């Protein structure tokens, strides 16, 4: 029944910075209440248990505060074994457990933009009728690129891969699915990009091969 | 297993002291709808211990059983039975659609709707009354659109609603500054006598041979010493008899 | 060391049954909890049920009516049976211990497992300066990724995450630099026990 | 339990050959560490008592309720009756014109009557002993052990005691009452566990001397017993003559 | 004859952020300077004596620095019990002690709206000549809030209350009082307000009939 | 516990005499130095004079030669006369103790007393989705605020601080909310043992 607001889902810092994670609960819990760090390629783990407590292993730079309804998981030096992503989660109704939704701590770094290219496949798929359009955006610092796609100027679940460790930026990989007889039927297709640093490429044009 | 539960405006508070509670029990009842509890941890329950455990039974709406909460805000909330913003207990809910089987209703079954929403915690306003509905005071009885009294539940649709009375036993745990008697219960073995074991008899620890006795004590002794303050008989309490402690070879 | 195991993740059709299990080391497990968190692809975490030192149990209001937990004194042996799987029940499973003190909170983490409940099968995928690369069609879930010219390859190479389908199946893409002043994606989908390359010369 | 030892111990006794406070009915009594109760009178007389800090409308605290045949007990929060008594229509209850906040009510089973209270420790001691007497009021000239039989973990701060007296809806009601005092005793246990006779140490350089040696005869001799020192009475400063006196006064 | 300058008036922060609290005095002073708290509604209390000692009792999250001619009040996480009044007091110069013009701590939120209400009042003031005219603002977060009145298209005081635990906001109320018989000496009265996040109130006028 | 009282803050006629008085417990008052300071309603702290504990007596640039501070080293009792009054001297007066140590520093504080400086006399006051309210004029300083529906309304219901009339009097505003898809406020004032109660609607 009790539920968990928490920061933002993404937070960009840069080493050494100072980050104050904060989440808020629907009602007052008192102190009952643990932080987690999860790291996407490894298990969870908990680094504030009680929001006053720190867990035995954790380096001093992480600190918990706030209490009631609102708590900041406040961290003073940012290092390369700190970007992760971190969950609140509320102890006082203790069956009915809840976690936060999640925060992401990236690398800060200058906006770069994504090299907007588009190649279609082989021959090999074109001869089924589920022919497809591939739409890359490649080596970009933000992550929230919001792309679709527009049929003769249908549309699919994008692809994103994580941060890069030595360039900081995100590639994104989306794709134009075309169910039987659409692949025969519309011949001009349109990636649709919205990024910033573009000029609103809201439409790129593309020929079937 | 009361078998007759009281109404939500006039909710039975009965009070638990010096007792096991059996905490053991409490789930082997029947099938819980709602087995949600707060800062008192359930599965730790068996092994704390509080001075006054206090019990609370009561029926309400289906709709009612997300309504006792601490964070809460209803018509059962507000107007007839509130929990405090720092609640340490439990929450405990079944289907009552089966004991309350009468297709008239109604009866045996009331509730609050308006009269100072908020009420207090813990706090029973059995006070039958009409509210002040309009200028008129109408002698404290019904007229002319003073029609506010406590309403009943019209617990009418048996099996034709899935808005089913459910009954709910609501458990306070409070541990002040006294000290506290509502512990968990204690486990013990069996007696061994004529070899050097580590006993511990009602606290009291320490290791030696444990032999029979030949002294008596007096009814209100569970401890025998001699010279130098040492320890060589006990109680030996679930048997009243008294053993003798001897050091170990 | 001190670390909890982990086995039973895998495929099963909706509806059918499921018993997880896992196994602690380096503690007294007799004198600890046990708790069941599951996380979805792309969600948080979510408790799902867990069991004190006494024996007694405790389930999510999703869970409760479907899933049983168990837990053995000896040997370490941690259960979880599930019954009554849907897709909506896909997610990511770990063993955590509750930790001492008065409050739920989990001190030890263990290895997790993936669970995942659907009626679909493994089915052979479909392969199809300048960046380009291969685009792979009709994937299933797989434990080895995919590499150009196999792994030799020291250009710019890169690979998304799969994408769900209709029928259950996986789609994948990757791309890579060649020169444009010519090499061979290598997918080798190991539950297929096939493996399937294309080129993509200018 | 102990054998046929002495053993000195350091707790709250009523001093020997005090000066106890005889009482007559027809108020309430303070409480600083230990009230002793003893009242030679009929069993319809004397029926409970009431202790509390601040026995007006809050500081929640009751004591014992008597019946003819029970105890009854409860704490709850009480508003105090000024002069309570019990009603004999046919028991009835006057005190409790309201009872709030309740705790740990409790019931058990119930020539000269002794009672000791004690609340030191965080929970209510109470003693009691029941022996024939040959005199007509006044105190037993002998000696005779206190059994604890109540011991309540009643968690209030008593500072104030007042006794009920059992009144038939309309000089009397004769009870002794003595206060404790932190003081050392050299107790005399029997072979079977009871006390026979014991020694306050601080009454007399006898008691010390029997104190210091553990044993009720003393044989005939010179006994160190303990260690006089006269205390500084006032406080002496003593330092030269003010001279130069500053000659700051010929600068203004 | 020493004076002292303090930090600005109000300065808005939020939970666990981090303040520094500057006062400057006239002329050097060594470290013979002292803080105070007051929270509006009790007596002051003391936080940090000579500039580099703590009180006992204080959080260790406040801080003192600076010296000489320059003052630092530093404070490292914001809790609900530190939003309260400071001053900075001289001690150089014992009997001519001098206090700072004090500096309040507000929660930072979203920036409300005032919503401004315009009634008249019962007719018992109404009754004789000398009736008043008022002006409401309700619910506002800022506090640069400055009311006038025009006649026609007897100006009183304005009121404001403190900020609310809850929703953070203030509130604005003004008056137009009048003399005998001077009820009847204009028709119109506008109330006239400029608030950082409404424009143009003016049109909300007084129409006697 | 350890606190400072304090007595005698009350209006007065200007130019009339006037002594305060504070009372110190739970410390040695004899060997700690005591300060008076005030502050001006809106306004920050200011100093206004202090004794030590040879029993000199120090004093502002505005407040000597009116003022005269006295402090007795037995039953803890500390005094300040003030004489020759004026409208500029309203102020909330503290009773503060000076810190053992070098420099003067306020390490305790006492409850601390209001002294106002005025001719005038207590008036009696009369009450003068939408959001509306009942005005109040010819006020006076009082220890009771406004409320509405008898004190049962909480919510929708705001007081505003009074204002300073030309003629000594106060005029507090209040209003509350009230349904537009009719409460009855009460002005109470303790001075004046008089309160006025109307109804309002949109
Ligand atoms: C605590 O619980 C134990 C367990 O029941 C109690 O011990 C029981 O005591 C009764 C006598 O009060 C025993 O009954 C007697 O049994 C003997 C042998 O069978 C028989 O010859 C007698 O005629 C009489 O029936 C009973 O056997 C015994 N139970 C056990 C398991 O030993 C005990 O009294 C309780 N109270 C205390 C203070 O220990
Ligand atoms: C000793 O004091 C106790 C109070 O602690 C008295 O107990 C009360 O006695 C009355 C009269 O018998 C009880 O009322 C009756 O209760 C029965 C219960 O089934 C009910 O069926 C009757 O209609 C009637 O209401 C009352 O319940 C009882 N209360 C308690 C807490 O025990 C007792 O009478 C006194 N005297 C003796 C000799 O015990
Ligand atoms: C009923 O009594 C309890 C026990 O005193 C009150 O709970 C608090 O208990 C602590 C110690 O256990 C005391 O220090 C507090 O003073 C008690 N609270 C208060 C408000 O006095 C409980 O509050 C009492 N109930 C009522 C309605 O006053
Ligand atoms: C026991 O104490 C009482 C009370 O002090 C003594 O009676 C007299 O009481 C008055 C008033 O309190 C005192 O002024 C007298 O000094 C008391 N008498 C004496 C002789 O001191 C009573 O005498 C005391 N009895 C004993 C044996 O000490
Ligand atoms: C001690 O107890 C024994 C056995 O009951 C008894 O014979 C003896 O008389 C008792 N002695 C005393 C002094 O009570």
């Amino acid at each position: 029944d009790i539920q968990m607001t928490q920061s933002p889902s993404s937070l960009s810092a840069s080493l050494g910075d100072r980050v104050t994670i904060t989440c808020r609960a629907s009602q007052t819990i008192g102190r009952f209440l643990n932080w987690y760090q999860q790291k996407p390629g490894k298990a969870p783990k908990l680094l504030i248990y009680g929001a006053s407590s720190l867990q035995i292993g954790v380096p001093s730079r992480f600190s918990g505060s706030g209490s009631g309804t609102d708590f900041t998981l406040t961290i003073s030096s940012l290092q390369p074994e700190d970007f992760a992503t971190y969950y609140c989660q509320q102890s006082y109704s203790m069956p009915p457990v809840t976690f936060g939704q999640g925060t992401r701590l990236e690398i800060k770094r200058t906006v770069a933009a994504p090299s907007v290219f588009i190649f279609p496949p082989s021959d090999e798929q074109l001869k089924s009728g589920t022919a497809s359009v591939v739409c890359l955006l490649n080596n970009f610092y933000p992550r929230e690129a919001k792309v679709q796609w527009k049929v003769d100027n249908g549309n699919s679940q994008e692809s994103v891969t994580e941060q890069d460790s030595k360039d900081s930026t995100y590639s994104l990989s989306s794709t134009l699915t075309l169910s039987k007889a659409d692949y025969e039927k519309h011949k001009v297709y349109a990636c649709e990009v919205t990024h910033q640093g573009l000029s609103s490429p809201v439409t790129k044009s593309f020929n079937r091969g | 297993n009361a078998t007759t539960f009281a109404s939500v405006y006039a909710w039975n508070r009965k009070r638990i002291s010096n007792c096991v509670a059996d905490y053991s029990v409490i789930y082997n009842f029947a099938p819980f709808f709602a087995f949600k509890c707060y800062g008192v941890s359930p599965t730790k329950l068996n092994d704390l211990c509080f001075t006054n455990v206090y019990a609370d039974s009561f029926v309400i709406r289906g709709n009612e059983v997300s309504q006792i909460a601490p964070g809460q805000t209803g018509n059962i909330a507000d107007y007839n039975y509130k929990l405090p913003d720092d609640f340490t207990g439990c929450v405990i809910a079944w289907n009552s659609n089966k004991l309350d089987s009468k297709p008239s209703g109604n009866y045996n079954y009331l509730y609050r709707l308006l009269r100072k929403s908020k009420l207090k915690p813990f706090e029973r306003d059995i006070s039958t009354e009409i509210y002040q509905a309009g200028n008129k005071p109408c002698n404290g009885v019904a007229g002319p659109n003073c029609y506010s009294p406590l309403q009943s539940y019209g617990f009418r649709p048996t099996y034709g609603v899935g808005h089913q009375p459910y009954r709910v036993v609501v458990l306070s745990f409070e541990l002040l500054h006294a000290p506290a008697t509502v512990c968990g219960p204690k486990k013990s073995t069996n007696l061994v006598k004529n070899k050097c074991v580590n006993f511990n008899f009602n606290g009291l620890t320490g290791t030696g041979v444990l032999t029979e006795s030949n002294k008596k004590f007096l009814p209100f002794q569970q401890f025998g010493r001699d010279i130098a303050d040492t320890t060589d008989a006990v109680r030996d309490p679930q048997t009243l008899e008294i053993l003798d402690i001897t050091p170990c070879s | 060391e001190v670390q909890l195991a982990e086995s039973g993740g895998g495929l099963v059709q909706p509806g059918g049954s499921l018993r997880l299990s896992c196994a602690a080391s380096g503690f007294t497990f007799s004198t600890y909890d046990m708790h069941w968190v599951r996380q979805v692809t792309g969600n948080g975490l979510e408790w799902v049920s867990t069991i004190g030192t006494g024996g007694d149990t405790y389930y999510s209001d999703s869970v409760k009516g479907r899933f049983t937990v168990s837990r053995e004194n000896a040997k370490n042996a941690l259960f979880l049976q599930i019954n009554g799987l849907r897709a909506g029940d896909t997610a990511v499973y770990y063993c955590a211990r509750g930790g001492s003190g008065q409050f739920w909170y989990f001190d030890l983490w263990g290895r997790g497992t993936l669970v995942t409940v659907s009626s679909a099968s493994t089915k052979g995928p479909s392969v199809f300066t300048a960046a380009l690369g291969c685009l792979v069609k009709d994937y299933f879930p797989e434990p080895v990724t995919v590499s150009w010219n196999s792994g030799a390859l020291t250009s710019g190479v890169h690979t998304f995450p799969a994408v769900l389908q209709s029928s259950g199946l996986y789609s994948l893409s990757s791309v890579v630099t060649v020169p444009s002043s010519t090499y061979i994606c290598n997918v080798n989908h190991k539950p297929s026990n096939t493996k399937v390359d294309k080129r993509v010369e200018p | 339990f102990r054998s046929s030892v002495l053993h000195s111990t350091h707790d709250l006794f009523l001093p020997f050959f005090s000066n106890v406070t005889w009482f007559h009915a027809i108020p309430a009594l303070p409480f600083n560490d230990g009230v002793y109760f003893a009242s030679t009178e009929k069993s319809n007389i004397i029926r409970g008592w009431i202790f509390g800090t601040t026995l007006d409308s809050k500081t929640q605290s009751l004591l014992i309720v008597n019946n003819a045949t029970n105890v009854v007990i409860k704490v709850c929060e009480f508003q105090f009756c000024n002069d309570p008594f019990l009603d004999v229509y046919e028991s009835e209850f006057r005190v409790y014109s309201s009872a709030n906040n309740c705790t740990f009510e409790y019931v058990s089973q119930p020539n000269l009557r002794e009672f000791v209270f004690k609340n030191i420790d965080g929970y209510f001691k109470i003693y009691s002993k029941h022996t024939p007497i040959n005199l007509e009021r006044d105190l037993p000239q002998g000696f005779s052990a206190l059994e604890p039989l109540v011991d309540l973990p009643i968690g209030i701060n008593i500072t104030r005691f007042q006794t009920l007296l059992a009144l038939h809806r309309s000089g009397a009601a004769a009870y002794y009452v003595g206060y404790l005092q932190p003081r050392t005793f050299l107790l005399k246990y029997n072979e079977n566990g009871t006390i026979t006779d014991a020694v306050d140490c601080a009454l007399d350089p006898l008691s010390e001397t029997k104190c210091t040696l553990k044993s009720f005869t003393v044989e005939k001799g010179i006994y160190q017993t303990s260690n006089f020192r006269v205390q500084p009475t006032e406080s002496i400063v003593r330092f030269p003559n003010i001279t130069n006196l500053c000659p700051f006064h010929e600068v203004f």
